Protein backbone atom coordinates (compact mmCIF):
# COMPACT_ATOMS: atom_id res chain seq x y z
CA UNK A 1 0.00 0.00 0.00
CA UNK A 2 2.23 2.54 -1.60
CA UNK A 3 2.34 6.59 -2.91
CA UNK A 4 2.12 7.13 -6.25
CA UNK A 5 5.79 7.53 -7.98
CA UNK A 6 7.02 5.08 -4.83
CA UNK A 7 10.85 4.55 -5.95
CA UNK A 8 10.38 0.11 -5.78
CA UNK A 9 6.97 -0.88 -7.49
CA UNK A 10 5.41 0.50 -10.79
CA UNK A 11 1.72 1.50 -10.65
CA UNK A 12 -1.04 3.06 -13.02
CA UNK A 13 -1.21 5.82 -10.05
CA UNK A 14 2.53 6.22 -11.42
CA UNK A 15 3.02 9.86 -13.32
CA UNK A 16 5.59 8.11 -15.89
CA UNK A 17 2.19 6.22 -17.65
CA UNK A 18 0.39 10.02 -18.35
CA UNK A 19 -1.45 9.59 -21.24
CA UNK A 20 -1.41 5.90 -21.68
CA UNK A 21 -4.56 5.18 -20.03
CA UNK A 22 -6.90 7.84 -21.85
CA UNK A 23 -10.46 6.56 -21.37
CA UNK A 24 -12.89 5.28 -24.04
CA UNK A 25 -15.59 7.88 -25.24
CA UNK A 26 -19.21 6.80 -24.71
CA UNK A 27 -23.18 8.39 -25.24
CA UNK A 28 -24.61 11.14 -23.17
CA UNK A 29 -26.02 8.68 -20.68
CA UNK A 30 -27.76 11.34 -18.81
CA UNK A 31 -29.44 13.03 -21.58
CA UNK A 32 -33.32 12.08 -21.28
CA UNK A 33 -35.51 10.64 -24.30
CA UNK A 34 -35.83 14.23 -26.27
CA UNK A 35 -38.43 16.24 -25.60
CA UNK A 36 -41.27 16.37 -28.82
CA UNK A 37 -43.89 18.91 -28.35
CA UNK A 38 -46.96 18.38 -26.01
CA UNK A 39 -49.40 20.22 -28.17
CA UNK A 40 -48.68 17.63 -31.25
CA UNK A 41 -49.32 14.86 -29.08
CA UNK A 42 -52.95 15.76 -28.58
CA UNK A 43 -53.69 18.08 -31.49
CA UNK A 44 -55.12 16.37 -35.08
CA UNK A 45 -52.24 16.18 -37.42
CA UNK A 46 -53.20 16.88 -40.96
CA UNK A 47 -52.00 16.38 -44.37
CA UNK A 48 -51.03 20.04 -45.92
CA UNK A 49 -48.43 21.74 -48.23
CA UNK B 1 0.35 -2.06 -15.00
CA UNK B 2 0.67 -6.07 -16.53
CA UNK B 3 -2.82 -5.99 -17.76
CA UNK B 4 -2.34 -2.52 -19.75
CA UNK B 5 1.14 -3.25 -20.33
CA UNK B 6 1.18 0.79 -21.18
CA UNK B 7 4.08 1.74 -23.77
CA UNK B 8 5.65 -1.75 -23.45
CA UNK B 9 6.82 -0.90 -20.33
CA UNK B 10 7.57 -4.65 -19.62
CA UNK B 11 9.17 -5.46 -22.86
CA UNK B 12 11.45 -2.64 -22.29
CA UNK B 13 12.59 -3.51 -18.58
CA UNK B 14 14.04 -6.85 -19.91
CA UNK B 15 16.13 -4.95 -22.23
CA UNK B 16 17.52 -1.97 -20.06
CA UNK B 17 18.38 -4.77 -17.55
CA UNK B 18 20.50 -6.45 -19.78
CA UNK B 19 22.22 -3.24 -20.86
CA UNK B 20 22.61 -2.40 -17.18
CA UNK B 21 24.52 -5.82 -16.70
CA UNK B 22 26.81 -5.45 -19.49
CA UNK B 23 27.56 -1.78 -18.04
CA UNK B 24 27.91 -3.49 -14.49
CA UNK B 25 30.81 -5.70 -16.27
CA UNK B 26 32.19 -2.87 -17.88
CA UNK B 27 32.39 -0.31 -14.64
CA UNK B 28 33.80 -3.32 -12.58
CA UNK B 29 36.69 -4.42 -15.21
CA UNK B 30 37.91 -0.73 -16.03
CA UNK B 31 36.94 1.57 -13.47
CA UNK B 32 36.68 -1.18 -10.33
CA UNK B 33 33.78 0.97 -9.08
CA UNK B 34 31.34 -1.90 -7.60
CA UNK B 35 33.54 -5.05 -8.45
CA UNK B 36 32.98 -8.50 -6.65
CA UNK B 37 35.69 -9.96 -4.35
CA UNK B 38 36.18 -12.61 -7.15
CA UNK B 39 37.21 -10.36 -9.40
CA UNK B 40 41.24 -10.06 -10.25
CA UNK B 41 42.41 -6.23 -10.80
CA UNK B 42 40.83 -3.75 -12.65
CA UNK B 43 42.52 -1.02 -15.06
CA UNK B 44 42.50 2.13 -12.82
CA UNK B 45 44.61 0.33 -10.57
CA UNK B 46 48.30 0.81 -13.12
CA UNK B 47 50.64 3.35 -11.96
CA UNK B 48 50.96 4.64 -15.29
CA UNK B 49 49.42 7.91 -16.47
CA UNK C 1 -36.21 -42.90 6.97
CA UNK C 2 -32.42 -42.11 8.77
CA UNK C 3 -33.48 -38.59 8.77
CA UNK C 4 -31.77 -35.09 7.29
CA UNK C 5 -28.68 -32.53 7.93
CA UNK C 6 -28.72 -29.23 6.87
CA UNK C 7 -26.04 -27.00 7.44
CA UNK C 8 -27.27 -23.99 8.41
CA UNK C 9 -25.16 -20.33 7.61
CA UNK C 10 -24.47 -18.02 10.01
CA UNK C 11 -21.26 -16.52 9.30
CA UNK C 12 -20.76 -12.42 8.23
CA UNK C 13 -18.44 -12.61 5.46
CA UNK C 14 -16.93 -9.26 4.33
CA UNK C 15 -14.91 -7.69 1.42
CA UNK C 16 -13.36 -4.44 0.94
CA UNK C 17 -12.68 -1.29 -1.68
CA UNK C 18 -9.00 -1.13 -2.47
CA UNK C 19 -6.42 0.70 -4.26
CA UNK C 20 -3.94 -0.81 -6.49
CA UNK C 21 -1.02 -1.97 -4.74
CA UNK C 22 -3.38 -2.21 -1.15
CA UNK C 23 -3.35 -5.19 1.48
CA UNK C 24 -6.22 -7.38 1.13
CA UNK C 25 -8.24 -8.25 4.27
CA UNK C 26 -8.83 -12.22 5.31
CA UNK C 27 -12.55 -13.75 6.37
CA UNK C 28 -13.74 -16.82 7.44
CA UNK C 29 -17.58 -17.97 7.40
CA UNK C 30 -19.79 -19.67 9.92
CA UNK C 31 -22.25 -22.63 9.91
CA UNK C 32 -24.89 -24.57 12.49
CA UNK C 33 -25.87 -28.14 11.81
CA UNK C 34 -29.31 -28.79 11.84
CA UNK C 35 -30.88 -32.40 12.08
CA UNK C 36 -34.86 -33.56 11.09
CA UNK C 37 -35.45 -37.15 12.06
CA UNK C 38 -39.06 -38.90 11.30
CA UNK C 39 -41.93 -39.87 13.79
CA UNK C 40 -44.78 -41.97 13.23
CA UNK C 41 -48.57 -41.32 13.27
CA UNK C 42 -50.99 -44.25 13.23
CA UNK C 43 -54.29 -45.97 13.69
CA UNK C 44 -56.49 -49.16 13.86
CA UNK C 45 -59.90 -49.83 13.13
CA UNK C 46 -61.80 -53.11 13.56
CA UNK C 47 -64.78 -54.61 12.06
CA UNK C 48 -66.59 -58.34 12.09
CA UNK C 49 -66.07 -60.74 9.25
CA UNK C 50 -69.81 -60.34 8.51
CA UNK D 1 23.50 -17.09 -19.77
CA UNK D 2 21.47 -13.70 -19.07
CA UNK D 3 18.64 -15.63 -17.43
CA UNK D 4 14.44 -14.79 -16.53
CA UNK D 5 11.81 -15.56 -13.84
CA UNK D 6 8.35 -14.09 -13.46
CA UNK D 7 6.38 -14.78 -9.81
CA UNK D 8 2.70 -13.34 -8.99
CA UNK D 9 3.57 -14.97 -5.02
CA UNK D 10 6.79 -15.34 -4.29
CA UNK D 11 7.15 -12.45 -1.27
CA UNK D 12 10.09 -9.35 -1.45
CA UNK D 13 11.84 -7.93 1.07
CA UNK D 14 11.88 -3.90 0.47
CA UNK D 15 14.44 -2.93 3.19
CA UNK D 16 17.40 -4.87 4.12
CA UNK D 17 18.48 -8.10 5.64
CA UNK D 18 19.44 -6.73 8.87
CA UNK D 19 16.06 -4.65 8.92
CA UNK D 20 13.18 -6.60 7.60
CA UNK D 21 10.18 -4.69 5.57
CA UNK D 22 8.13 -7.54 3.89
CA UNK D 23 5.37 -7.21 1.05
CA UNK D 24 3.51 -10.78 0.15
CA UNK D 25 3.20 -10.31 -3.97
CA UNK D 26 -0.42 -11.79 -3.59
CA UNK D 27 -2.23 -10.16 -0.78
CA UNK D 28 -1.04 -6.61 -2.32
CA UNK D 29 -1.78 -7.19 -6.17
CA UNK D 30 2.06 -7.48 -7.67
CA UNK D 31 4.35 -9.13 -10.15
CA UNK D 32 7.79 -9.57 -9.88
CA UNK D 33 10.20 -10.34 -12.96
CA UNK D 34 13.98 -11.34 -11.17
CA UNK D 35 17.14 -11.60 -13.66
CA UNK D 36 20.34 -13.05 -13.30
CA UNK D 37 23.81 -13.69 -14.68
CA UNK D 38 27.61 -14.85 -14.17
CA UNK D 39 31.19 -13.55 -14.99
CA UNK D 40 34.36 -13.90 -14.43
CA UNK D 41 37.23 -11.91 -15.09
CA UNK D 42 41.58 -12.30 -14.52
CA UNK D 43 44.20 -9.50 -14.91
CA UNK D 44 47.01 -10.77 -15.29
CA UNK D 45 49.37 -7.58 -14.71
CA UNK D 46 47.74 -4.26 -14.27
CA UNK D 47 50.98 -2.30 -14.54
CA UNK D 48 51.04 -3.41 -18.11
CA UNK D 49 48.45 -0.10 -19.37
CA UNK E 1 -17.06 -11.12 -14.07
CA UNK E 2 -16.19 -11.73 -10.81
CA UNK E 3 -12.49 -13.90 -10.70
CA UNK E 4 -10.89 -16.09 -8.18
CA UNK E 5 -7.26 -17.64 -8.17
CA UNK E 6 -5.92 -20.38 -5.37
CA UNK E 7 -2.69 -20.77 -3.38
CA UNK E 8 -0.89 -23.02 -1.60
CA UNK E 9 2.85 -20.92 -2.12
CA UNK E 10 2.36 -17.55 -0.64
CA UNK E 11 2.66 -16.32 2.59
CA UNK E 12 0.05 -13.68 4.21
CA UNK E 13 0.39 -11.05 7.03
CA UNK E 14 -2.40 -11.82 9.05
CA UNK E 15 -2.20 -8.12 10.95
CA UNK E 16 -1.71 -4.46 9.17
CA UNK E 17 1.33 -2.77 7.71
CA UNK E 18 1.63 -0.68 11.17
CA UNK E 19 1.99 -4.48 12.81
CA UNK E 20 2.80 -7.38 10.96
CA UNK E 21 1.71 -11.07 11.64
CA UNK E 22 3.40 -13.10 8.96
CA UNK E 23 2.11 -17.09 8.10
CA UNK E 24 3.45 -19.13 5.46
CA UNK E 25 1.12 -21.22 3.96
CA UNK E 26 3.71 -23.89 2.44
CA UNK E 27 5.00 -24.44 5.65
CA UNK E 28 1.85 -24.91 7.70
CA UNK E 29 -0.06 -27.10 4.95
CA UNK E 30 -2.50 -24.50 4.54
CA UNK E 31 -4.04 -23.15 1.51
CA UNK E 32 -5.78 -19.86 0.35
CA UNK E 33 -8.19 -18.30 -2.33
CA UNK E 34 -8.18 -14.64 -3.33
CA UNK E 35 -11.53 -13.31 -4.80
CA UNK E 36 -11.43 -10.16 -7.04
CA UNK E 37 -14.44 -7.91 -8.70
CA UNK E 38 -14.28 -4.47 -9.95
CA UNK E 39 -16.82 -1.76 -10.97
CA UNK E 40 -17.15 1.51 -12.29
CA UNK E 41 -20.21 4.56 -10.63
CA UNK E 42 -21.29 7.65 -10.75
CA UNK E 43 -24.04 9.93 -9.76
CA UNK E 44 -24.16 12.94 -12.40
CA UNK E 45 -26.18 15.52 -9.58
CA UNK E 46 -25.83 14.20 -6.04
CA UNK E 47 -28.31 17.23 -4.79
CA UNK E 48 -31.04 15.05 -7.08
CA UNK E 49 -31.94 12.71 -3.88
Amino acid sequence: GFSADHSQIAQTKDTMFTGYLDPVQAKDYFAEAEKTSIVQRVAQKIPMG
Amino acid sequence: TVRANPANYLGTMRTKVATAIAMAFDNAALHGTNAPSAFQGYLDQSNKT
Amino acid sequence: ATGIVIPHWTGDVSAQWIGEGDMKPITKGNMTKRDVHPAKIATIFVASAE
Amino acid sequence: GLSFDVTDQATLNLGSQESPNFVSLWQHNLVAVRVEAEYGLLINDVNAF
